């Protein structure tokens, strides 16, 4: 999972 | 010419879409993972133990220094590092070569991924949103300025399903970004297109929400507070409070025969299924309308539960087939992330100041339903929508  | 450029993405949803490139004379090949969610070019240039390579200044012929520092945060992750340029290319895309700003990242908390098999980030949002500041032309700008790839590009991306290994992850298909243009071959149906409102994310009009056909009947700034971006580099479809506690009950609603764990709907924790016996034709469609090119005129994009359900492996390495979800909840704004993208074929025509959405060549289907591009609709008011302080 990644996140701007 | 595009067909060459197809197929040159790889990854998944849940860690990132990457693609090749090269920097420095003599050249050194990177893996640089694709996001429409930020604007700074950075690579891995010091060890790291997630890191199976890094960029090397000091073997570049082109290497020139800036000798200015940079800090870049993200809503997770982060990193720090020093400013330079060089010179920089894409194997699989087109074939030129362009001197472009580049972070060379020396310090980062929670940036790079276990076995992620990238090692550099190709931020491809506007300046306004670059770190120092705008004045750093961000690595599109670049291209376009110094060569005759027109000023658009595509992505179209895939999640092949079963979960991923990182031996898989290499030999999969995740995508394919079109430099400079469209490939109608990796397309149906028409695009839609929705206007760019700003130039800093690709910062999009959200005019209503459907969940298997009911308007959630909020007030529209409610879906696009304070904003709603395309961001290929974060996961899930992250919603505003409001938003989120009102799609998560109507999903919670339409799949009442089954139990979750609470920490499910958060997205912290797993369920599973007898492989192949997970039931999503009790989860619901979600559909979002999106501003149009042409006066009270929509247009909608359907989400399949296929994609807000995102596959990972087991707690017992069994075959049952196993999910997250990947909705989430935001303090800053929408995010239609990548499992959202994943469905369709993203044309971000940055010369034009819009984005469009066709089905993707690639989407999965579930057996009695279909992601669709459908419009045109009609709606009114559609700049109330749009969140101003």
């Amino acid at each position: 999972e990644i996140a701007x | 010419s595009f067909v060459e450029m197809v197929d040159n993405l790889r990854g998944k949803s849940g860690q990132g879409y990457y693609v090749e490139m090269t920097v420095g004379s003599p050249p050194q090949t990177l893996n640089i993972l694709v996001d429409t969610g930020s604007s700074n070019f950075a690579v891995g240039a010091a060890p790291h133990p997630f890191l199976h390579r890094y960029y090397q200044r000091q073997l570049s012929s082109t290497y020139r220094d800036l000798r200015k520092g940079v800090y870049v945060p993200y809503t997770q992750g982060k990193w720090e590092g020093e400013l330079g340029t060089d010179l920089v290319s894409i194997p699989h895309g087109p074939n030129v070569t362009v001197r472009a700003n580049i972070a060379a990242i020396t310090e980062s908390d929670k940036f790079f991924i276990n076995g992620s098999n990238w090692e550099g980030i190709l931020g491809l949002a506007y300046a306004e949103i670059a770190r120092p500041d705008d004045s750093l032309e961000p690595f599109f700008d670049s291209l376009v300025k110094q060569t005759h790839v027109p000023n658009l590009f595509s992505l179209q991306l895939c999640g092949a399903g079963f979960p991923l290994n990182q031996s898989e992850v290499l030999a999969s298909v995740g995508g394919s970004m079109i430099i400079g243009g469209i490939d109608h071959s990796l397309y149906t149906g028409s695009l839609w297109y929705t206007p760019i409102r700003r130039e800093w994310y690709y910062e999009v009009i959200i005019v209503r929400v459907e969940i298997n056909g009911q308007d959630l009947k909020m007030d529209c700034k409610e879906y696009n507070y304070d904003k709603s971006i395309v961001d290929s580099g974060t996961t899930n479809l992250r919603l505003p409070k409001k938003v989120f506690e009102a799609a998560v009950k109507s999903i919670k609603a339409a799949s009442s025969t089954e139990k979750f764990p609470d920490g499910f709907w958060l997205g912290e924790q797993l369920v599973c299924w007898q492989a192949g016996t997970t039931p999503w034709n009790i989860f619901p469609v979600i559909s979002l309308y999106l501003m149009g090119e042409v006066t009270n005129q929509s247009f909608r994009i359907t989400i399949l539960p296929q994609q807000y359900l995102r596959p990972v492996e087991d707690v017992a390495t069994s075959q049952d087939d196993c999910y997250k979800f990947a909705i989430s909840q935001s303090s800053t704004g929408t995010v239609m992330g990548a499992v959202i993208m994943e469905g369709f074929y993203v044309v971000f025509d940055r010369a034009r100041k819009r984005i469009g959405f066709a089905v993707s060549a690639c989407h999965v289907h579930d057996e009695f339903r279909t992601a669709a591009v459908e419009g045109p609709f009609v709606t009114l008011d559609m700049e109330d929508c749009g969140y101003n302080i």
